């Protein structure tokens, strides 16, 4: 929130523009969208999932953070000089991770310090903290963290390492179990302030806003759904 | 993107409405649902100002008689009771591309007056300059609308080009009219070699153009 | 009500360099940019800067010769353009948009809404002149007269007449660029014929560049 403790270096080498959209709401590239959303997987097509939920252990390589279906990295400790901007954690409500100090004292020089870290380590609610985070890297590119995904079970070419709620696979991959990040189901992802800088290809989902319980605790927040 | 606007002079009567059109090469309307263009005016002498941004809201200290209107690629600022504090250069500008801005060429508003025939006078140049080696003859033309005129410098009846220039003040704020300066630059001696030094305006408020000269003796 | 504080003029020979300076008071700004304005010419873009991030966007026409920065502390942006050229001499806007990050999410969109005074750069080989002043001697009706203010650098000079008491149909024409370099300017004014002989008429030029001060009287000749 004390913008004094946002990692703000932020680095055009590349001319993409993506500095705008910090500041201005009409400034995100939705440019490419329309096609790379098509690779992403209705989850029609992934196989039936079975048995008991394990936490996967892998981190498959995508680096395609725009489909529901990506399973993340797991959240670590990462120096302010990688991100650009705001970094967003879910819980599921949207919520500001500000720089730090390796023990998470606040420290507030713009991560332009080698000390400044953003420490996004994430164990879920509702003993955790969060589910996962996202933020923008230093010379433009979406990243994120969070889960564990989870083992659904299936067999064959398509299987599903879920990141989400997956109740069509498998009865009990809620988002409470399986969440790792803002998505919140293969149709839903959670409105905060920089969705569209993030997540570009969402731009022509619809704002519902929604009522959601995780451990007792009810999250009160708007998804943005296809 | 590419700011073409029209028309580029915009001469209006007091009162009367005035209209100036901008587009765009490509549509300036955004997801969000705004066209982002802006429109500037720079008045004579100040330096460019805001008046109407993301189409049609109208900036700080702007009155309700300016108004801007269009979408995608067509766009329209409409003034409704011209003024003479209203004079100026008034620009479109896109700003779907920012940090990145394009401006257009201009359009030049303009109070349009009866139509006025210049007063000619003609100036040899002064002894003091004399004695410098140089020679400037000058021609006036005063208080005249609208704003093209020609001039023409005969030297001993002799037509010249490419030594003379001319200024012309920009308008008047209580008559509306154009004064003009022609300068006709020659040296010590040349202006000794001719005689006859004429010049001759050609206006629309003139039946006939009009010559005043003098002989370098008188 | 932000505000922005500009440089002097600057009088620069080819090939040189010149720093623009351009201080935002009294709040904060989303970006500053630098438009300039040739002779006649109309308005162009040339570069700008977010002063948060310190990072500018130039125009393809001044790539490699022209460098934005933006000092945080002094809340200064700074504009510099190297070999510079007659066709540089141009006034030169510094202009914002924005009140700044509200640090927590974009804004909209609001248009460039605050113009500094601008910064005229004057591009030329001349050396300081002073102007020679000639008399306009005219030569019931209506009378012109009026004083030639030639040869003279850089610019501006001020005409005046009667030392101020003179100013209803007076003409100071803008001056022209001559092929020496040198500017030359003429001021006119008409009086009442009946006045010629008997009213003394004196042009006050004054070229501070220079500490020229001449007053020329311009009698009947
Ligand atoms: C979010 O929602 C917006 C709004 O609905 C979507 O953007 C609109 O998309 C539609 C459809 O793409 C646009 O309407 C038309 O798009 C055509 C592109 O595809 C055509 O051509 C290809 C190639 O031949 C065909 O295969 C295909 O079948 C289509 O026939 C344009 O060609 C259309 O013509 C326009 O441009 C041409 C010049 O290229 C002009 O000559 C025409 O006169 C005309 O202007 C037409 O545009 C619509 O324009 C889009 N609107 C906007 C504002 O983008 C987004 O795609 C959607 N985003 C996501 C991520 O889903
Ligand atoms: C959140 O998860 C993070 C992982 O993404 C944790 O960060 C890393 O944790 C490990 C283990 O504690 C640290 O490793 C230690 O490093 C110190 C310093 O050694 C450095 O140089 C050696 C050279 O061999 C190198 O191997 C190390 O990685 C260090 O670079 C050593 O003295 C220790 O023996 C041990 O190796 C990492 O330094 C640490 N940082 C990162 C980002 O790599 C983080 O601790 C977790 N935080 C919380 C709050 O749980
Ligand atoms: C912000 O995020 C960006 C995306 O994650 C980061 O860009 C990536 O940076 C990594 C290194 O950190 C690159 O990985 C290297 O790629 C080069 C090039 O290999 C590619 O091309 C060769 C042929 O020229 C091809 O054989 C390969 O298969 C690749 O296609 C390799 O030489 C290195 O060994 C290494 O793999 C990524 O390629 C690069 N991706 C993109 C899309 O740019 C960026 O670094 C981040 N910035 C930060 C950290 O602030
Ligand atoms: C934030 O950082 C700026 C330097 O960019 C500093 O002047 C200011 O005092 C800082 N504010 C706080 C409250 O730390
Ligand atoms: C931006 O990243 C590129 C990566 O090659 C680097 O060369 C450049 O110096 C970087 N600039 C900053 C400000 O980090
Ligand atoms: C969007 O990104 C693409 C490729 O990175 C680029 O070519 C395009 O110009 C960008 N659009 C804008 C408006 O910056
Ligand atoms: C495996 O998936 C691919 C998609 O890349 C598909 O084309 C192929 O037919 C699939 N194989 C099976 C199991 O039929």
């Amino acid at each position: 929130w004390h913008i004094n403790r946002t990692a703000l270096n932020c680095n055009d080498s590349l001319h993409t523009g993506f500095l705008a959209a910090l500041f201005y709401t009409h400034k995100f590239n939705a440019s490419g969208c329309p096609e790379r959303m098509a690779h992403c997987r209705p989850i029609d097509e992934f196989a039936q999932g079975w048995g008991p939920i394990t936490y996967a252990e892998g981190h498959g390589s995508d680096q395609r953070p725009y489909c529901w279906h990506y399973a993340p990295r797991q959240c670590g400790t990462i120096p302010a000089s990688q991100v650009c901007g705001p970094v967003y954690c879910f819980t599921p409500s949207p919520v500001v991770v500000g720089t730090t100090d390796r023990f998470g004292a606040p420290t507030y020089t713009w991560g332009e310090n080698e000390t400044d870290v953003l420490i996004l380590n994430n164990t879920r609610p509702p003993q955790g903290n969060w589910f996962g985070c996202t933020w923008m890297n230093s010379t433009g590119f979406t990243k994120t963290c969070g889960g564990p995904p989870c083992n659904i079970g299936g067999v064959g070419n398509n299987t599903l390492t879920c990141p989400t709620d997956c109740f069509r696979k498998h009865p009990e991959a809620t988002y409470t179990k399986c969440g790792s990040g803002p998505w919140l189901t293969p149709r839903c992802l959670v409105d905060y302030p920089y969705r569209l800088w993030h997540y570009p290809c969402t731009v022509n989902f619809t704002i519902f806003k929604v009522r959601m319980y995780v451990g007792g605790v009810e999250h009160r927040l708007n998804a943005a759904c296809n | 993107i590419v700011m073409t606007q029209s028309p580029l002079s915009l001469p209006v009567t007091p009162g009367e409405p005035a209209s100036i059109s901008c587009t765009s090469s490509q549509s300036l309307l955004h997801s969000t649902g705004y066209n982002y263009l802006d429109w500037y005016v720079q008045k004579p002498g100040q330096s460019p100002q805001l008046l109407i941004y993301l189409g049609s809201i109208r900036a700080s200290g702007v009155p309700d008689r300016f108004s801007g209107s269009g979408s995608g690629t067509d766009f329209t600022l409409r003034i409704s009771r011209v003024e003479a504090g209203d004079v100026g250069i008034y620009y479109c500008m896109q700003a779907l591309e920012i940090p990145r801005l394009t401006f257009g060429g201009g359009t030049k508003l303009e109070i349009k007056r009866t139509v006025a025939a210049p007063s000619v006078f003609i100036f040899p140049p002064s002894d003091e300059q004399l004695k410098s080696g140089t020679a400037s003859v000058v021609c006036l033309l005063n208080n005249f609308y609208p704003r093209e005129a020609k001039v023409q410098w005969k030297v001993d009846n002799a037509l010249q080009s490419g030594n003379s220039q001319e200024s012309v003040t920009e308008q008047d704020s209580k008559d509306s009219t154009y004064s003009l300066s022609s300068t006709l630059t020659l040296s010590k001696a040349d202006y000794e070699k001719h005689k006859v030094y004429a010049c001759e305006v050609t206006h629309q408020g003139l039946s006939s153009p009009v010559t005043k000269s003098f002989n370098r003796g008188e | 009500q932000v505000q922005l504080v500009q440089s002097g003029a600057e009088v620069k020979k080819p090939g040189s360099s010149v720093k623009v300076s351009c201080r935002t008071s009294g709040g904060t700004v989303n970006t500053l940019h630098w438009v300039r304005q040739a002779p006649g010419q109309g308005l162009e873009w040339m570069g700008s800067i977010f002063p948060l991030l310190g990072v500018p966007t130039y125009a393809q026409k001044f790539q490699g010769r022209v460098t934005v920065t933006a000092d945080r502390s002094t809340s200064t942006a700074y504009m510099e353009l190297r070999s510079l050229r007659a066709d540089d001499t141009a006034v030169y806007y510094c202009a914002k948009d924005g009140v700044g990050w509200s640090g927590h999410g974009p804004s909209q969109w609001s248009g460039v809404d605050v113009w500094g005074p601008g910064t005229t750069v004057t591009v030329s080989s001349a050396s300081t002149k002073g102007p020679s002043v000639f008399p306009l001697a005219p030569s019931g009706g209506t009378a012109a007269l009026g004083c030639l203010v030639k040869d003279y650098f850089p610019e501006p000079v001020t005409v005046s007449w009667n030392s101020g008491a003179l100013t209803s149909g007076v003409h100071t024409f803008p001056a022209v660029l001559q092929s020496s370099g040198l500017y030359s300017l003429s001021s006119v004014v008409t009086v009442p014929s009946s006045s010629l002989g008997t009213q003394t008429y004196i042009c006050n030029v004054n070229h501070k560049p220079s500490n020229t001060k001449v007053d020329k009287r311009v009698e009947p000749k």
